[PDB]
This record gives structure tokens, C-alpha cells and sequence, in this order.
RNA sequence: GGUACUGCCUGAUAGGGUGCUUGCGAGUGCCCCGGGAGGUCUCGUAGACCAUG
RNA sequence: GCGCAAGACGGACCAGAGCGAAAGCAUUUGCCAAGAAUGUUUUCAUUAAUCAAGAACGAAAGUCGGAGGUUCGAAGACGAUCAGAUACCGUCGUAGUUCCGACCAUAAACGAUGCCGACCGGCGAUGCGGCGGCGUUAUUCCCAUGACCCGCCGGGCAGCUUCCGGGAAACCAAAGUCUUUGGGUUCCGGGGGGAGUAUGGUUGCAAAGCUGAAACUUAAAGGAAUUGACGGAAGGGCACCACC
């Protein structure tokens, strides 16, 4: 089940069998691509974009339409995050926990959770060094953590 | 004790019947769904039937406590 | 009973810790 | 407060429920809800007003217990507060 | 019990089973087409829609997001697509 | 040999319960284990009802009732015979006694 | 037009509270008026808890 | 009876209910950050399971500093009971119980049942989210929404039931899928004593903690269940060698 938690659960997305772009959809691959482009120019992560398009424009999976998943399209055009957005998110959350945990020292539980978060970071970052998306001198440090986000 | 002939005398007493069967009624009332299960059996044409209105509240259960 | 002979053992051990001191 | 020469003038002070009633209300399968407000009246008198309420069993209810989720309770609480505050 | 066609389930039961436990994974949500009464415009909306969706010109708020499904504002018609 | 499946206490899926003071004893017992008996009776008992009913200044004055929640540690109950032990199979039955005629 | 009922409180002859008749359980009755007589309503009945060998 | 003060503690509501990694956690209101489950036609694309070394939290008591001392209360002091009580009962009452700041790392810290995963009979209940469904209600019609009511789905705490199968049996839908013996992994036991003692090492202010023998000794120690006999246990039952 969950990595850092006790709970074991089923909550997810089930993609339909047909990878075939349905009839009613009126947008090109290019159209979608421009949409995505400007949406990225508003400062959104690939998830955000995916969600917007799924909701308002009736795009089930961009991936079926344009033949390329979102992050590849963005990274191809040159606009991509420096660090992958999830790693980013975790870093930011850890930032918050730190910031709150400096004022209240008597809080045990938060200290505990911080440590957990840091473990998730270390796992991910290891994985990204091995897949060469980060320079492998890269180090998460408690001090410069506030900078990167 | 089982005396005898008293199995025959009970065969007498037990044997009985009213002039018409209780199973015979000119109008039997039935729920819409019963009529559906009959309509599957192609008996939806039966004459004796009367469809009765379904009860609107659902409580079949005892109030636990 | 267990609890009490555990206790007695700690008494005895404290006493032995006294009778043998690192000065000896 | 004032004595009139074998006449005593009495002004309101407090109010409460008989212990018996209080106990009579409380039962084991229902959520109890409580709140209080401190209100100055228009003549300046300062009053602490207490409020007690209960989740009622519905009439056809099969389920043994009537319980309000915490958010509902907080809501009701807030509304009691509002109401009596406005009244006094 | 001891005899079942795991191959040919009755469609009803398959509507009943959890979305991932079905013989084939079938999403339970659909793309629907929403129309506000006061305007002509048609809008494609995902059945369970996070955020909030808008009709552009009228500034009409189509639907509020909820836990399970987005709930459209009153009087707005909708049609499941296909 | 494990005696009760539930270990005598109602505790499930929680680590520790608030301890309470025995009615009779003062002996500390956790709330789950504590034998609780609720008591609804009349302030004045059987005969003094008909007695005092006549001495009233009010008509149709209903006697107040006393409500008392009781907690007994396992010992005290078996002492007061509020609870008595039963057979191995009959133990399993948690359905309360038939005071309802 | 035919045909029922109807304790009190709230907010409809609905909904929600709550009752009296004999301690209890059944029954029965309890909107208003006029007139009329007939009266200790009937049937059941646990309602019981203050050492040494 | 009226007021005042102090410190503790949050009754009933409170449950085989919830939340947490576990210790543990119940007055109102706000602020601060977390978190599971659920929903999802979102995104990354194997990032994952378990864990020597090493780290975080860890009830009570205990120890150092500070504040505070209502209740209770080891030590102590009486008063009783008793053959004797330095004990059970009772009056007084120090440390402590309380808050803040540093230590300690142990409990029958117990589901006496490691963690991840797959499969294997039902049945009603419940908690949380979702989906659907007549009908009631928040007064009379329309949609929201809430309260009941009838189901379905996924997690949870549990329950009942059963020739699923286990098992020494008690019992267990896991303790099942074990001579028809192999899903992955960590910790760990080898008759009873001697002993969790001696020693060395190590942590601590201290009490102690962690690691941990041997010489010797001994035919059993032990676990379930079965008939007994007994009990100062709970029930019944009889007798003028029991009473009325
Ligand atoms: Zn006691």
C-alpha cells in the first residue's frame, strides 16, 4: 500500500480500452499544442494543463491526440521546469514544515513527518540522478531549500 | 399409545373438503412485479388478476436497539 | 515471586558495586 | 435589594433547570450540543446564557443512533450563539 | 457458485463491480455536453469536473466541483456523448 | 488459556482508554472494562410514596426521579452479585438479561 | 351530491410533540349547541426492588 | 447562605465508535502546519518490498535545574485489628502528582499473533467518502442542499455464522492455501535451573540500560484439554439424628 503510511487503498484513474481519439473532438494536434503552450506560459505544471484540457476542452488524453505526452512537448519547445515538478512540490512542502517547526519546537509529530518527507525526497532525487535529469553533485540541503522553490 | 383403525379413523377425520376450494377466487390481487414475472412466462393475459397499488413507504425492518 | 527477586538482585548488585569500587 | 417596611423588592438574578429535568434529557444514543454567550443587554446588565440541545431520533428511523458529524455540530452551535445573542 | 462464466458476465453486474475490478477496466465517467439556457453556446465538460468551468461571453458559471461529481448550475441542460 | 475473545474489555482499535474511579471501591479501572449500571428510581421509595402524596400542597404532583450512573470494578460486582459467573457456552451470549416481561 | 371524524399544544381533519379513563395492559370516550335520560364504564392483572492442629 | 482565591480535573453525552508509527488522544473559539480514505479518461514512467550500520518519537515511575503547590500521596508518625502487623482499615503527612527546561529508553509497551503481496464460504451491522434510488420531512409548488429511508462500490474498527481448511487442543476466515513440504524479506528459540547473574566493553549526573558467559546442577520443568476431590466462590436441594 502506501509507502510512508499504514493505509492500503484503491483510488485511481482507469483509461478506457480505445486509444482512438473519438469523433466529436474538433481540435488538431497543433491546436492542442498551442493551447498547452500558452497555458505553460501562465506558469502551470503538466498536471495542471492535463486537468484544464480534460475539463473545459474535452481532451481525454492529450497523449492520444498529439502522439506525445505533455512534459515531452513542453521540454521540446524549451519551457520545462528545472527540476521535475513533483520533486519541486515535495521540496516546497518540506519548506513549509520547516518554517512552521521553527516556531513551535514542542511539536513532536511534525518533526516526525518532516523526517518522512525528507526520505521521500532522497528516494526521488536518487532516482533522478540515475536517470540523468539532475547533475549528480545535486544535493538537497536544509539551508538552500528555501531558494530552489 | 397408538390404538387401532385409529389410523383409519384419523384417515376419516382428516379427510374433509368444503364445496369449493379456497384456491378459487374470482379476483386475486397481485403486485406489478408479479405481473411482470408472469408476463415473462406469457401469462400476462390471465383474466382473474387485479393489479394492486405498491406501498409507497419502504419499511420492512425492525428498529435495532 | 519474580518482581521481588529481580529487586533483590538489584539490591545485591548495588551492594557488590559498593564493596568493589574502581579504587580496588 | 430594597426593603419597603415589611415589603421586599426583588430583582431578577439567575435562572436554571431542575436537576431532574437535566438528567431526564441526557441519553446514551444521542449527540448532545452545548454553547454559551456573554451578552450585555440594552440597560447594561451582563448575562452569561447557556444553551443545550439534542439530536432527535427520526420517526421511521431504523438506525439505533442519532449522531451529528462535528462540522454539523459546530454549525448548530454557531447558530444558537447567533440567535440568543441577537435576542438579548 | 462452482459454475460461473467469468467470460460472459451480465452487463448489470459489470455496472455494479468497481471500475478497476471489471473484466476490462472501464472508466465510470463520461464527457458530457452542457448548455446554458440563456445562450446558444455548447460546452464540453468532463463528468467529474474539478476546478470550475465557464461560458466565455456570458461569464456564466456552469458547475461547482464536488467530491464525486461536478454539479451544474440550475436549468442548464446536458447530454452524454456517445 | 485465553478466557474471553474480547479480554473482558470493550477495547478495540485504540491504544489506551481513560481510567475511572470505582463507585464502591475507589479502585481504578479503565472505562471499557468498568461494569456500568444505570439507575433510574424514585427519590422516595415504595410506601412513603402513598404517604407523602397526601401531605402535598400541590395536586397531581409527580415525584422526582433520581438518576445515578454506576461504575463497578470487576470484583465489586461479583461481590454485590450485580454480575455472576456462567457456563463456558453461555458466557458467549452478550444479550442483556430479560427484565422486560 | 354522497359519505366519514373531531383530547390539548404547534402549523391544515396532513406533519411534529404530548395527554387523561383504574395502580398497570387492553378496550371506550374526550370540537360546538340544544334537548333527552342513565350513572359508583367494561374486561383482564404481581404492580413485588429499601486462629490452630 | 452570600461572596472571594488557588490549583487541579474536563463528569453525564462515551459506544466492542473515531484519529495516530506507537506511546497515546474528549469544554468553547481562532491561528499553524500536516494525514488516511474517497473522487479523477490529471501528471511522472519502475522511481518499488523488507531492512545490519545509523537515526526520530517513546506511558508511569525516576533525576537534575527552575516556577507551583488543591487533591491524592510512597517515606515517616500515630490509632486500631492481631498471638505477632514495622500490613490490609483509619487520622495526619515528606518526595512526588501540575507547568516550563534538560536527562532516562524501560512495561502483561499484549492481538502475548513481524512487514509487503496473491488466492479461499456466507451473513447481517457500523464509520468515512462516492454512486444510484420510490417515499417522507426542514410546512404545502422548483431545483439545491441537510435529516431519516432502500441498495451498490473502496478502504477501515469489529461482530456472528460454517465438516474452507488448519491445529497438541483451547481455538483461528487466518494461526487457512504444510511430507501434495519453495511468493519476497527482517528479527529470533534449542530440556529445566544456574542467570539476564559474573566479567569485559559501552551509554548515563544517578538509578540503571544495551551486549552477555562458564564451572556446576538436574529427569523432568511445561502446554492444552479429561475425570475427580476440594473452595472462606455463585446456584439449587433435601432431613425433627436441621430449625421453625
Ligand atoms: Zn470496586
Amino acid at each position: 500500500g502506501r509507502m510512508h503510511a499504514p493505509g492500503k487503498g484503491l483510488s485511481q484513474s482507469a483509461l478506457p480500452y480505445r486509444r482512438s481519439v473519438p469523433t466529436w473532438l474538433k481540435l488538431t494536434s497543433d491546436d492542442v499544442k498551442e493551447q498547452i503552450y500558452k497555458l505553460a506560459k501562465k506558469g502551470l505544471t503538466p498536471s495542471q494543463i492535463g486537468v484544464i484540457l480534460r475539463d473545459s476542452h474535452g481532451v481525454a488524453q492529450v497523449r492520444f491526440v498529439t502522439g506525445n505526452k505533455i512534459l515531452r512537448i513542453l521540454k521540446s519547445k524549451g519551457l520545462a521546469p528545472d527540476l521535475p515538478e513533483d520533486l519541486y512540490h515535495l521540496i516546497k512542502k518540506a519548506v513549509a514544515v520547516r518554517k512552521h517547526l521553527e516556531r513551535n519546537r514542542k511539536d513532536k509529530d511534525a518533526k516526525f513527518r518532516l523526517i518522512l518527507i525528507e526520505s521521500r525526497i532522497h528516494r526521488l532525487a536518487r532516482y533522478y540522478k540515475t536517470k540523468r535529469v539532475l547533475p549528480p553533485n545535486w544535493k538537497y540541503e536544509s539551508s538552500t531549500a528555501s531558494a530552489l522553490v | 399409545i397408538s390404538i387401532k383403525l385409529q389410523e383409519e379413523e384419523r384417515e376419516r377425520r382428516d379427510n374433509y373438503v368444503p364445496e369449493v376450494s379456497a384456491l378459487d377466487q374470482e379476483i386475486i390481487e397481485v403486485d406489478p412485479d408479479t405481473k411482470e414475472m408472469l408476463k415473462l412466462l406469457d401469462f400476462g393475459s390471465l383474466s382473474n388478476l387485479q393489479v394492486t397499488q405498491p406501498t409507497v413507504g419502504m419499511n420492512f425492518k425492525t428498529p435495532r436497539g | 515471586r519474580a518482581k521481588w527477586r529481580k529487586k533483590r538482585m538489584r539490591r545485591l548488585k548495588r551492594k557488590r558495586r559498593k564493596m568493589r569500587q574502581r579504587s580496588k | 435589594e430594597d426593603v419597603q417596611g415589611k415589603n421586599c423588592l426583588t430583582n431578577f438574578h439567575g435562572m436554571d433547570l431542575t436537576r431532574d429535568k437535566m438528567c431526564s434529557m441526557v441519553k446514551k444514543w444521542q449527540t448532545m450540543i452545548e454553547a454559551h454567550v456573554d451578552v450585555k443587554t440594552t440597560d447594561g446588565y451582563l448575562l452569561r446564557l447557556f444553551c443545550v440541545g439534542f439530536t432527535k431520533k427520526r420517526n421511521n428511523q431504523i438506525r439505533k443512533t442519532s449522531y451529528a458529524q462535528h462540522q454539523q455540530v459546530r454549525q448548530i452551535r454557531k447558530k444558537m450563539m447567533e440567535i440568543m445573542t441577537r435576542e438579548v | 457458485p462452482l459454475a460461473k462464466d467469468l467470460l460472459h458476465p451480465s452487463p448489470e453486474e459489470e455496472k455494479r463491480k468497481h471500475k478497476k475490478k471489471r473484466l476490462v477496466q472501464s472508466p465510470n465517467s463520461y464527457f458530457m455536453d452542457v448548455k446554458c439556457p440563456g445562450c446558444y453556446k455548447i460546452t464540453t465538460v468532463f463528468s467529474h469536473a474539478q476546478t470550475v468551468v465557464l461560458c466565455v461571453g456570458c461569464s456564466t458559471v456552469l458547475c461547482q466541483p464536488t467530491g464525486g461529481k461536478a454539479r451544474l448550475t440550475e436549468g442548464c441542460s446536458f447530454r452524454r456523448k456517445q | 488459556t485465553k478466557k474471553r475473545r474480547n479480554n473482558g474489555r470493550a477495547k478495540k482499535g485504540r491504544g489506551h482508554v481513560q481510567p475511572i474511579r470505582c463507585t464502591n471501591c475507589a479502585r481504578c479501572v479503565p472505562k471499557d472494562k468498568a461494569i456500568k449500571k444505570f439507575v433510574i428510581r424514585n427519590i422516595v421509595e415504595a410506601a412513603a410514596v402513598r404517604d407523602i402524596s397526601e401531605a402535598s400542597v400541590f395536586d397531581a404532583y409527580v415525584l422526582p426521579k433520581l438518576y445515578v450512573k454506576l461504575h463497578y470494578c470487576v470484583s465489586c460486582a461479583i461481590h454485590s452479585k450485580v454480575v455472576r459467573n456462567r457456563s463456558r457456552e453461555a458466557r458467549k451470549d452478550r444479550t442483556p438479561p430479560p427484565r422486560f416481561r
